[PDB]
């Protein structure tokens, strides 16, 4: 626009929180669907829902991770990554059922002399593969659900051989997208790329997606966020460059059904 | 001018 | 700007009146008019949800 | 539209009764008071009632000036171990008891404040030496403004604080103040604290007085004799009278039954027996 | 009503909770004002309020106390008594400001052969007197705020004489309503009486009352609930009768402003 | 020559008014009316030659 | 006579 408006410069405001960016590459709305509340014609639990509105639909910033030449990739699950985030987490553990959409904003700036590219993928039902070749489907709840720290990808499959006390964790191999399918095809999932010469962030607006209108947020993750270095970090001639990656995520249109006492999960 | 209550 | 009101005449010797003019911009400077209203005691004397009919049993 | 000076209801004549209507029977458990009138339980005549509740309207009940403090000042030569006396008072209605008790029939109030100042002076020592007529400065120092440390320091310039220069022997001074509360009403009772004690904080650091809200609720009056000193000593007292004009009140309360013991609702051992002996069946 | 409806038989439903009673003495609405949300013309904090609706406006049951021949009385403060109650408590400690109305339902049944009468009073700004005669206004936050256990009245003023380490608690004398005014006059506050021959409960609907539209719920209590035996418990010829008293209270029309990190108060 | 204006009434007990008459020929002798006007801060807060649209980039 | 503001 002749009054300055740009595809690269955005402001997002949800609740008492604002994000600004001056180097965006537009933003994505997954499958073209904006988040919505559950409609009466698709409703299922009959009790009055709880809708925390601004108390939970606001931007929460997770722990910042670090991108280096040796980084193979990072992953998070939703709602799991937000389980300890203010009143969203509270509302989640007090109710049997919950549904929510999200604005996911991945942040990573550098300089005109750095280079590298992160593929940021939002995957519905991001089932990841386990570490065992003696057993299948055995990743424990605790290891499946890292909370805000997320997990990481590896370039090597390495099977857990301790049969006495199995690790029971995922072993998500990067070129296999951690699930036995080729990473080059992950672009059919809603995504953006942070290519440092072009942009310093990715913004994905995710609808609630599920085979049900509402479900157990504590038992089930609807979305997975996978971030992988499509082109590796590089800077000047430094052998060991580093730049930070920060995730800020906001729940949108979340509602909860089936209120009782709070869930106290076994997380370790 | 004048009010009358 | 004169305000003319009636006195309630107690001992007697038509309506007798008195005059008032405010001399200041701030209403806080004004004297008290004493032209006050009354209200029903109900919010304190009958604060019940269902209206009480005094000839009726209070409990039914 | 019913006014405070309107006459109360007429007594309507009423005769004998024999019915299922039971005005006299009731049940105070409900929390209600039975709205009866004499014709509900006895035979009455018609009376044209002239009496009104005019003098017990909230305004009329409070429409009086009450003494809230006495401030002492002098006009003496300041000398190395003792200076000329000027007075400082934290504005409150809780230093005396009568206006306090009347205000405390209610939980919250709004009003314009009328302050009247009565000033009296006397000689304290025997010498036949005289004094000339004194002028007094009553400075209102709102919370935050510099409090005077000396009878003659820079703060008495009052470029922004309101001051009254009162001349001795003239009519008692008087000013009005609007409703100046930082809340929508004045709280006669505040069941709370001005600080939350946090766990990650020391107890000392999270501590505050029970029932106190702003430390310096309304500020200070500082009073001085403007005159330089005489050879003879003169002491003066400034009596402050408070009248609440244009007043509104909310949530009624039982009145103070035992002696006041500080600015809170606390009571002293030895003062807790207001009621006197009287036998159940003795008129 | 000729279809059976009675002043004594009520059903109250808020959120996922219902109370029934078959021996009520009507119910009271304090000062004739039903609870309401804060209106725009009286609003003050400008940020979007949080209104938890059914998540917090539901019946919470406090710990049951016991009424005996030696009971002098009990007291609670609101919102303090509810500070640990489900999502109401959560919403309260996450925000600077909060306002709320309440339905208070006091429960106490016995038998046609028992007798006794409880005065149940809701007092706006129920400031209570301290235990010291060397200091005034010194009851600590911790002792002022018992949470759901509440406190009790005593028939005797007994001054704290340990000046080294003062108790810093209230000493609320029953016939002085714990505040230096005579109990016989407490009936000017909104109240009901549980007289065991007549009714087995009291129900008080309380509006938010304050000199402000909204305030710090953590610093300030708006309402006090005082329960005192106006006529003592008695049964047949038992020397030591006992009957329980239960409080169930529901927040109504509560809204919160000023969202930040959660408050973690020093309560002991 | 009486001037009648309204008070902005703060605490309350129609429009309440107050009256003013000037007693002297010199306007300097008059009290202050306090009937003052406000203005926009712009000459100090937005003194720029090209009007600022706050949703737009300030620099373009 | 009278001005009214
Ligand atoms: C030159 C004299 C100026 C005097 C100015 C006095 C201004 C301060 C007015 C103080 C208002 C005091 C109101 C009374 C007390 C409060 O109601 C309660 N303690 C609670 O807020
Ligand atoms: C309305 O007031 C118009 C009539 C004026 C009548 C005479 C006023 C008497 C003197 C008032 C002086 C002004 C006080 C500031
Ligand atoms: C306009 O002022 C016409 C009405 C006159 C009203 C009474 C005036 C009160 C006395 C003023 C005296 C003159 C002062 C120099």
């Amino acid at each position: 626009e002749a009054c300055g408006y740009s595809d690269r410069v955005l402001q997002l405001t949800l609740g008492n929180s604002t994000i600004t960016t001056q180097e965006a590459a537009n933003s994505v709305v997954a499958y073209g669907r904006w988040p919505e509340y559950l409609r009466d014609s698709e409703a299922n639990p009959v009790d009055q829902p709880t809708e925390p509105d601004v108390a939970a639909c606001r931007f929460y910033t997770l722990d910042t991770v670090s991108w280096t030449k040796e980084s193979r990739g990072w992953w998070w699950k939703l709602p799991d990554a937000l389980r300890d985030m203010g009143l969203f987490g509270q509302n989640m553990y007090y109710h049997y059922l919950g549904r929510s959409g999200y604005t996911v904003h991945v942040q990573c700036n550098a300089s005109k002399f750095h280079q590298g590219a992160l593929g940021v993928f939002a995957v519905p039902e991001m089932c990841l593969a386990g570490d065992s070749n003696t057993t299948t489907m055995h990743t424990s709840y605790q290891n499946a659900n890292p909370g805000e720290k997320g997990g990481t990808f590896t370039g090597t499959f390495t099977p857990d051989n301790n049969q006495t006390s199995p690790a029971r964790r995922f072993c998500p191999v990067d070129y296999l997208l951690g699930n036995g399918t080729l990473l080059g095809n992950a672009f059919v999932f809603p995504h953006q790329i942070i290519n440092l010469r072009t942009n310093n962030c990715a913004t994905l607006v995710l609808p609630y997606v599920n085979s049900l209108s509402i479900d157990s947020m504590v038992k089930h993750n609807n979305w997975g966020i996978a971030i992988l270095p499509l082109a590796p970090l590089n800077f000047a001639s430094e052998s060991s460059p580093e730049i930070p990656i920060t995730l800020t995520i906001a729940p949108m249109c979340c509602e909860f059904n089936g209120l009782r006492n709070i869930t106290l999960p076994r997380l370790q | 001018g004048s009010s009358s209550t | 700007g004169a305000q003319v009101s009636s006195q309630k005449v107690g001992a007697h010797e038509s309506t007798i009146n008195y005059t008032t003019i405010n001399y200041y911009r701030d209403s806080a400077s004004n004297a008290a008019s004493k032209q006050d209203f009354s209200q029903d005691p109900s919010k304190f004397t009958e604060p019940i949800k269902d209206v009480l009919i005094k000839t009726a049993p209070m409990l039914n | 539209a019913a006014t405070s000076r309107d006459a109360l209801p007429n007594t309507e004549a009423s005769g004998p009764t024999h019915s299922k209507e039971i005005p006299a029977l009731t049940a105070v458990e409900t929390g209600a008071t039975n709205p009866l009138v004499p014709s509900d339980t006895v035979q009455t005549r018609h009376v044209v009632q002239h009496r009104s509740r005019s003098e017990s309207s909230i305004e009329s009940f409070f429409a009086r000036g009450a003494c809230v403090t006495i401030m002492t000042v002098d006009n003496s030569a300041s000398t190395t171990n003792k200076d000329k006396l000027f007075a400082v008072w934290k504005i409150t209605y809780k230093d005396t008891v009568q206006l306090r008790r009347k205000l405390e029939f209610f939980t919250y109030s709004r009003f314009d404040m009328e302050l009247t100042f009565v000033v009296t002076a006397n000689f304290t020592e025997t010498n036949n030496g005289h004094a000339l007529n004194q002028v007094y400065q009553i400075m209102y120092i709102p919370p935050g403004a510099p409090v005077p440390e000396k009878w003659d320091d820079y703060t008495w310039q009052t470029s922004s604080n309101p001051s009254i220069f009162y001349t001795y022997g003239t009519a008692p001074a008087r000013i009005s103040v609007p409703y100046v509360g930082i809340s929508n009403a004045y709280s006669h009772f505040y069941d709370g604290f001005s600080k939350v004690p946090l766990k990650d904080q020391s107890a000392a650091l999270g501590d505050s007085l029970y029932g106190a809200a702003s430390l310096n609720d309304f500020g200070i009056l500082a009073v001085r004799v403007v005159n330089d000193h005489n050879p003879t000593k003169v002491t003066s007292k400034i009596r402050v009278y408070l009248k609440p004009k244009h007043i509104r009140v909310w949530c009624p309360r039982p009145p103070r039954a035992v002696a006041y013991y500080g600015p809170g609702v606390d009571y002293k051992d030895g003062t807790l027996t207001p009621l006197s002996t009287k036998d159940l069946t003795t008129y």
